RNA sequence: AGUAGUAACAAGAGUCUGCU
């Protein structure tokens, strides 16, 4: 059973039992005959393997030596292969195929040993036809006395297999003595039950008309469908309906755009009121440091006044602002070495916002604060559409006489593939690179991965980081541009979302005072005055500073850095727009795509019309769609996108003759609506939604 | 040999929690505390390098650095640095290191970097050796096969080559399991005869016979020639409206 | 001349430019803070759309349950979970009907697959809600974890070393009536920092026994942890994605196999297909329907979204479907397939981080908790946050709302897409025998509907029958976001179908930047990242010629790499420009070592070094390929020969966090580390094949440590006096290992 | 102040910076 297992052997024996049993998934409290039957197994094989010695000689002494028996019996199935194979390996013995009890060194042998309830010889029998086509010695014992080996051959000295024998009918007599071997020679799925808890669980987890897990479980496996779904149909309502309301572009309403203050800027730089500083051929000693180029592009402009406020920051204190460009360049003017960290003012203190958050505490600590209030969370108050972002769009398409990007070589072009691709990529470089887009790119670009570079490196430090872009003219020569200064916080960024307070202060020559909703965030001076020569006459124009405290995070700065898959998004867009002819032309369609020198695309809507462009228009076009993308990228663009496609899609289903409906077009109104709030882009993309609504309703009478 | 592993875990199990760990887990068990991390992750590995490689010594190296490099470079570079009071086998390096061991390093014998990347060299021999056809738009209607990503050997399926390699490189780790065909032992013998005058670590000999005898398949979008030839350069021959007709070299 | 690219849609398709559509160039928007007011909203949204059910308290945790399902039928097109049970189990008996021996394969795989299936799965794919931590732990950490405090307590059938057995111990800890777990705590001290000389609070995360009940036990081993899904396109506002914890892991990968066993055989069901895949069926079924008959078949298509997917299905639904799905099967299959629906259906929602609060007299601010959240006053929290805990505070069991009704997102993504495919099947012509049928296609909760009839108001018909079958089983279809028109063009999960043509738009673009592991991996990352693009996502030839391009300048820009030949001036450009000057041939250089690029379209799938290796020079391929290198760790047979560049270094890893000493719980990871390290010395093959065995680590590397021995003492490599002290070391070990 | 947007950051738990 198993108390006189427990009762009768050696710890050691039991100890490899109880491995064995819980290895081959049983327990000695549930088994008594094979737990009882593994321990016997065990025991005569421990003592057919102990008081075994080969000496340094090679003879079997029986009592600084090593063994002549290495046990493989009783160790776990992973363990005991690794010993047949380094064995198997060590001679030139193949392997057997099951395994077997002990390896004898001396006369090199896999013994098995076998003890059964019943007769020496038909167990015998059993295990030589099992164990056949092999040369493992076999050994076979029982309770009666007698043993059959392999051929009636013993390895073993006589002494120890009497000692085993006696051993053997000694337990066998006292389990007649327990009166336990009567029922030892007789004996020769999956389950997953439900603990009470979990049953408890399980019967509370139904359809509210059971109580019992078991009964809608068989109340699941013995249903038959007898017309449930229309018995259900007809006892619904008719109020639960989908009904198609025919879809019509001439009677939709257009978007309701909101009202309020119009809608500011809120780019990080200036884009189109940008002026720069140049340099051509810098060879200034520094030469790629930037505030090296920024000294060099400093120094090429005299015309410096006495800085005034010409345009107040309305939530702020202006004088600060002052001071802090007094500060910045008087720092220039003194500074030492590549990088210029100013010492932290009072007023630098403020345009920074250093002592801005209210002190972190645990809550243990602050229980007993009276006034503890939550962070109120408002939405966005909401704006109106201005000029100046269409404004801004309009200059962004255009062409400058700058090569603004610079690609890195390739591999040769072998494949007739390559060479399409390449003709491709070239003809959109050659339309794309002069453009302003490409400008904005190569500024964010730097922008951010010099912000990130200040924010990782000086978090302690106020440092100046200035906006610098390069460029090639149209003979090749290197152009150096300076923009303005950025004055960097305290960066301890954590969180992805954790701000970077900055302060940027850019150069301008565009009055604020003639469109003032625009700049309500600035606050303007007027740091000099520039001698422009026009083509005909010379006029001597006023030098603004725009100076803003902004802030960014690190996702915005690290989406900013990786600003040049806007030329991958507009090159997949007219390549996307070349495959799609090329699908159903069945040639390369790429040399009528962009050799098209006449005005073939509508792009435009002038008070005359709607005016069309060439394919290299409206690949600047595309460009600087996905430059205002990356620079005014909000939740609401992408909740207007992703709303208003659909009515582009249905648009486009009417026009097909495909005959559209709808379920609930003022909830798809509103859904497009609630996401126009107060960005400028996102109302500008409203608006550009709302002109293409009246072209294709005009288009169709 | 065999003393100072044993001397090592030894010291370990004079520790009490490296003993407490070394017997309650199993060996099957240790697949799952292989991967026990335990830290704060970073979210951003690419932002990471950019403003860690801004730093002056980004690369995490040995302490035989130490004495396999200089301090200085020929332009004054430090090309190595410590640790805040670390005398540990780690320290600090620029890659300024790097570039001064490619320019002015020690040159060896590279004879067996070939034959590991026996397949990359390959591949390399059937492209530069190829002939390109006209390219032919049309509509391409790519159906998605199960296909040979990687051919392997013939007379040896995938779970067979597995089972040479394992006893090749690891013959005393094999378990139960045996060499059940006439190609078997031959490619067994061969691999044995090859890899025996190799200082070469046997997982990368491992990986080496494997991409060379285990045959790999994966669903793949076809339309053409689904040839082991022809799936590795699937982004070369065909697209969404075209096909680039290619007759690699052999 | 104002300037618009919308009127681009006046001259071509809207299909054929619809990436105009998608601004995925800019950041997409994150959460800033808690994600407290998600999960809240979540929470009132699943128990006001099913609020017309059966209030119950749970005799096991104390949580108020809603039960909707078998209740009142909706009265109006509102979201509605009043799921009826017999209509689910009448389209699953169709489903069967129209699939025969599809339950009963995929049910023989399942158990072909439960029974060979070891814990090792439970330490793959998404991070895991501890219920050790109470917090959110990776995977294989938090397993074992669980599997520590499982074995600590009397609970080892996971010792066998395979899924089920841990399942079997997982059901079996619920009966504990004090569970002993290892929490961390911390100490606080308050130090003046040395360099801003400010009075910080310094944090020393330690650890401590504690004793959870068995109502506290089962409350966290019934959570889902909340948190804000952030980086999501398409949407203004944010919503809260679940993790799970470990206690009902397996199930729910036990139940997903079989539903994935399901769906690869439907053919009306886009999971789990790739990208050309999807493609294929959506030409699939538009050929199918449109095989015209008589003078005029009308056939339309809905492009049609659910609204509140997750909200409205219960868990018993999914209860009722598990085990009609499993008919004909052994008791012990269908019960562990059925307790991840009950464990969902007890489910439990972890509010989050709770809420910053902010006193201005004292200029403060304090992160309250969730827990902390009950004992507070209404007059302290805002308007939005008021109401949200008026709502919810019937629902709180000790810091977590019961969360009965609904499911969470992305849980039981197949079953969700079983359910709507058996809804799509019942629309055949010789099973409706009607006016009208319809076929199509089932995302998780995207599809498309196309519907044939022989009039349009049959073809209302079929949408009416469409729509309030799905009413009947707690699917609502999205009115506001969904349409339909004639078939030839259609959307499915951002596939545009136009006339053949299929636009594919469902991934986002990737930056086709610097990876950031080092030099050479990045190199071979970026080449596959664009190869891969190119087949898979449709990436064009120039826009992958372009995109070489941007990849190798921000390679060089990332590594300061660039070409010796450049005006550059970076911190490495000297050591470059000397190897730059004395290398012959130029082109064998790596980008790494300011070479030229040599990739381009035709040689995508060959790695740098095996690509310049004609073109090196000897003395330079020699110190590239040196074996003897430093920067590449070596491992010990003397090490053995290196097969690696110089350019696979390791950078400087930094896990410190501010003002917190944590060498207290971090010292279990280099032990594991350090025993991984030794376990590989005594085996040469457990980093190339996993080990098996359930023997423990100690005892094996002690049975091959004495083989090892008396082998090499038997054929003569090691002395009689070093097998001797091999010995005696190993009945040190294991005289120290019993004691 | 500013970033920002349904809740937060605006510090105290998450020796460095060069993209033609």
């Amino acid at each position: 059973m198993e108390n006189f297992v427990r009762t009768n052997f050696n710890p050691m024996i039991l100890e490899r039992a109880e491995k064995t049993m819980k290895e081959y998934g049983e327990n000695p409290q549930n088994e008594g005959n094979k737990f009882a039957a593994i321990s016997t197994h065990m025991e005569v094989c421990f003592m057919y393997s102990d008081f075994h010695f080969i000496d340094l000689e090679g003879n079997t002494i029986v009592k600084m030596l090593k063994h002549r028996f290495e046990i493989i019996e009783g160790q776990e199935r992973n363990i005991a292969w690794t010993i047949v194979n380094s064995i198997c390996n060590m001679t030139e013995n193949s392997k057997p195929r099951f395994l077997p009890d002990l390896y004898d060194y001396k006369t090199n042998k896999f013994i098995e040993i076998g003890v059964t309830r019943r007769k020496v010889e038909d167990y015998y029998y059993e295990k030589a036809s099992k164990l056949k086509g092999e040369n493992v010695y076999i050994h076979i014992f029982s309770f009666d006395g007698e043993e059959m080996a392999t051929d009636d051959e013993y390895i073993l000295d006589e002494e120890s297999r009497a000692r085993i024998k006696t051993r053997l009918f000694v337990l066998r007599q006292e389990l007649a003595t327990a009166g336990l071997w009567d029922s030892f020679r007789q004996s020769e799925e999956e389950e997953f039950s439900y603990p009470p808890t979990f049953q408890r669980l399980a019967n509370q987890s139904l359809p509210p008309s059971f109580k019992d897990y078991h009964q809608f479980k068989a109340y699941v496996s013995s249903f038959k469908a007898n017309g449930n779904i229309e018995a259900k149909l007809g006892a619904m309502s008719e109020k639960v309906n989908a009904q198609i309301e025919s879809f019509d572009p001439r009677t939709i309403r257009e978007l309701e755009l909101p009202e309020g203050k119009f809608c500011t800027q809120r780019s990080k730089f200036l884009l189109m009121d940008a002026m720069k500083l140049s340099v051509l051929n810098p060879a200034h000693e520094g030469e790629g440091i930037p505030m090296k180029d920024a000294k060099a592009c400093l120094d090429t402009f005299w015309g410096w006044k006495k800085a005034t406020i010409i345009k107040k920051h309305e939530k702020g204190v202006n004088t600060n602002y002052l001071m802090i460009w007094e500060q910045l360049l008087e720092s220039i003017k003194e500074m030492e070495g590549k990088f210029l960290n100013l010492k932290k003012t009072n007023h630098l203190k403020w345009g920074l916002g250093e002592g801005q958050a209210p002190e972190k505490m645990d809550f243990e600590d602050c229980k007993e604060v009276p006034d503890l209030f939550q962070y109120k969370s408002e939405p966005p108050e909401k704006r109106k559409l201005a000029s100046w972002i269409q404004s801004e769009f309009n200059k962004a398409s255009e062409l400058t006489n700058s090569n603004w990007i610079e690609f890195d070589e390739l591999g040769n072009d072998v494949a007739p593939i390559e060479h399409i691709a390449s003709r491709r990529r070239n003809f959109f470089t050659a339309e794309v690179s002069q453009c302003r887009a490409s400008e904005y790119i190569m500024k964010a670009v730097y922008i951010n991965t010099a912000l990130l570079n200040s924010s990782c490196t000086a978090m302690e430090e106020y440092q100046v980081i200035p906006i610098i872009t390069k460029c090639r003219d149209t003979s090749g020569q290197r152009r150096t541009n300076l923009y303005g200064f950025i004055i960097k916080g305290r960066s301890h960024l954590r969180n992805d979302t954790d701000v970077v307070n900055f302060i940027s202060l850019e150069f301008s020559l565009t009055d604020p005072r003639n469109e003032i909703h625009k700049w309500e965030k600035y606050c303007v001076l007027e740091i000099g005055d520039m001698e422009i020569r026009t083509s005909i006459s010379t006029i001597m124009k006023p030098v603004y500073l725009y100076v803003r405290t902004n802030g960014t995070s690190k996702i915005k700065m690290k989406w900013g850095m990786e600003m040049r898959r806007c030329l991958l998004q507009s090159l997949q867009q007219v390549e996307s727009m070349i495959e799609a002819e090329s699908a159903v032309k069945e040639k390369d369609m790429t040399e009528p795509f962009f050799r098209n020198r006449e005005n073939d695309w509508p792009i435009g809507e002038s008070p005359q019309g709607i005016e069309k462009g060439t394919i290299g228009k409206v690949c600047r076009v595309l460009l600087a769609k996905s430059v205002f993308n990356s620079i005014y990228a909000s939740a609401q663009l992408e909740g207007f996108s992703a709303e208003s496609r659909k009515l582009l899609l249905l648009i486009q289903a009417f026009r097909d003759n495909l005959d559209p409906g709808t379920f609930d077009l003022k909830g798809l109104y509103e859904a497009i609506e609630e996401c126009i709030i107060n960005d400028p882009w996102v109302l500008l993309n409203a608006s550009w939604f709302n002109s293409f609504l009246k072209a294709v309703q005009l288009s169709m009478g | 040999s065999g003393m100072e592993r044993i001397k090592e875990l030894m010291e370990m199990v004079k520790n009490s929690r490296m003993r407490e760990i070394l017997t309650t887990t199993s060996v099957d068990h240790m697949a799952v505390i292989k991967k026990y991390t335990s830290g704060r992750q970073e979210k951003n590995p690419a932002l990471r390098m950019k403003w860690m490689m801004a730093m002056k010594y980004p690369i995490s190296a040995s302490s035989r650095i130490r004495e396999m490099i200089p301090e200085k470079d020929e332009d004054g570079n430090t090309l190595w640095t410590n640790t805040k009071d670390a005398g540990s086998n780690r320290v600090l390096v620029s890659p300024n290191a790097v570039t001064w061991w490619n320019r002015a390093g020690p040159v060896s014998d590279v004879v067996h970097y070939p034959r590991v990347y026996k397949m990359y060299f390959d591949r390399l021999e059937r492209l530069t050796h190829g002939t390109f056809g006209p390219v032919k738009f049309y509509n391409q209607v790519k159906v998605r096969k199960r296909v040979d990503i990687n051919p392997g050997h013939k007379d040896l399926t995938s779970r067979e080559a597995q089972e040479v390699i394992m006893e090749v490189v690891f013959p005393n780790e094999v378990g139960a399991r045996t060499l059940s065909s006439d190609a078997q032992l031959t490619i067994t013998k061969e691999k044995k005869e090859e890899l025996k005058n190799c200082k070469i670590s046997p997982i990368m000999v491992a990986y080496m016979l494997e991409r060379e005898l285990v045959r790999r398949t994966r669903f793949l979008p076809i339309a053409g020639a689904t040839s082991s030839t022809y799936v590795e350069v699937l982004h070369l021959t065909q697209g969404t409206c075209w096909e680039q007709q290619y007759t690699p070299g052999g | 001349m104002d300037v618009n690219p919308m009127l681009i849609f006046l001259k071509v398709p809207v299909q054929n430019a619809i990436s105009t559509t998608f601004p995925y160039t800019g950041d997409p928007p994150y959460s800033h803070g808690t994600g407290t007011g998600y999960t809240m909203d979540t929470v009132i949204r699943t128990h006001d759309y099913s609020s017309r059910g059966i209030w119950k308290t749970n005799s096991e945790t104390g949580a108020q349950q809603l039960n909707p399902i078998d209740g009142p039928l909706p009265e109006d097109n509102e979201p509605s979970g009043y799921a009826q049970t017999d209509c689910v189990l009448e389209l699953i008996e169709g489903l069967d009907r129209s699939h025969p021996g599809l339950f009963e394969t995929a049910c023989q795989e399942t158990i072909d697959a439960i029974q060979q299936t070891r814990v090792d799965k439970l330490t793959q794919g998404r991070q895991t809600y501890d219920w050790t931590l109470n917090r959110n732990q990776p995977a294989a950490t938090a397993l074992a974890n669980t599997i520590e405090v499982f074995r600590k307590n009397g609970y080892k059938l996971n010792e066998s070393g395979r899924l089920i057995d841990f399942l079997k111990d997982v059901l079996l800890s619920f009966e504990n009536d004090s569970m002993e777990v290892t929490t961390h705590f911390q100490k606080k001290k308050r130090i003046r920092d040395n360099h801003s000389k400010k009075m910080i609070t310094q944090r020393t995360i330690g650890k401590k026994r504690v004793k959870l009940t068995k109502k506290n036990y089962l409350i966290r081993a019934l959570t889902l942890n909340t948190m804000t899904k952030d980086a999501e396109r398409g949407k203004l506002k944010r919503r809260a994605i679940a993790t799970p914890g470990m206690q009902i892991r397996g199930f729910v990968y036990f139940v997903e196999l079989l539903a994935r066993n399901i769906c690869e055989r439907l053919e009306q069901s886009g999971l789990p297909v790739g990208g050309n895949e999807k493609k294929a069926k959506l030409a699939n079924v538009i050929k199918k329907m449109m095989a015209k008959s008589t003078d005029e078949e009308l056939s339309y298509t809905i492009t049609g979204d659910n609204t509140k997917w997750n909200e409205n299905q219960n868990p018993r639904i999914f209860l009722a479907m598990v085990l009609r799905i499993t008919a004909g099967q052994p008791e012990w299959f269908r019960d562990l397939l059925a307790v991840a629906p009950i464990m969902f259906s007890n489910k439990v929602a972890r509010l989050g981080r709770g809420y910053m609060f902010e006193s201005k007299s004292m200029h403060l601010r304090t992160q309250i908790s969730a827990e902390n959240l009950s004992d507070i006053n209404l007059r302290y929290f805002n308007e939005d946050t008021k109401k949200k805990i008026e709502k919810i505070r019937h629902l709180m069991v000790e810091g977590t709302a019961s969360l009965s009704p609904g499911m969470m997102m992305g849980m039981f993504n197949m079953l969700s897409t079983v359910l709507g495919v058996s809804v799509l099947n019942l629309g055949q012509r010789e099973i409706l025998k009607r006016t009208y049928w319809w076929d199509g296609l089932q995302s998780s909760d995207d599809f498309a509907l196309i519907i044939n009839g022989h009039f349009k108001e049959d073809i209302q018909q079929g949408v009416n029958h469409f729509y309030r079958t799905c009413k009947l089983v707690g699917i609502n279809m999205s009115q506001k976001k969904s349409y339909i028109n004639k078939t030839g063009t259609f959307e499915f999960t951002s596939f545009f179908y136009r006339y053949g043509f299929v636009a594919n738009f469902s991934m986002e673009l990737p930056s086709f930047g610097v990876a950031g592991n080092n030099e050479s991996a990045d190199m071979s990352i970026g080449t596959t990242v664009i190869k891969t693009n190119m087949i898979n996502n449709d990436l064009g030839p120039a826009t992958a010629q372009m995109a070489i391009q941007l990849f190798i300048k921000d390679y060089r820009y990332t590594y300061r790499c660039h070409r010796g030949d450049t005006n550059l001036e970076t911190r490495r450009t000297k050591s470059i420009k000397r190897l730059w000057t004395e290398t012959i041939s130029k082109a064998g250089l790596l980008v790494a070592d300011g070479g030229p690029n040599p990739y381009n379209l035709r040689n995508l799938h060959i790695p740098e070094v095996c690509l310049k290796w004609s073109l090196m020079d000897p003395d330079y391929r020699g110190r590239l390929c040196n074996p003897n290198n430093p920067f590449v760790h070596h491992m010990e047979v003397l090490e053995y020969d290196a097969v690696a560049t110089t350019h696979s270094w390791t950078p400087k890893r930094n896990r410190s966090i501010l003002n917190t000493n944590q060498r207290g719980i971090l010292e279990d990871e280099r032990i594991y580390q350090k025993c991984c390290q030794v376990f590989e010395k005594f085996f040469p093959s457990s980093t190339y094949r996993r080990p098996i065995g359930m023997a423990s680590m100690l005892d094996a590397m002690l049975s091959r440590a004495r083989i090892d021995a008396r082998i090499d003492l038997e054929s003569g490599r090691i002395s009689s006096q070093d097998f001797s002290e091999i010995t005696n070391t190993c009945k040190a070990i294991e005289a120290l290992k019993r004691q």
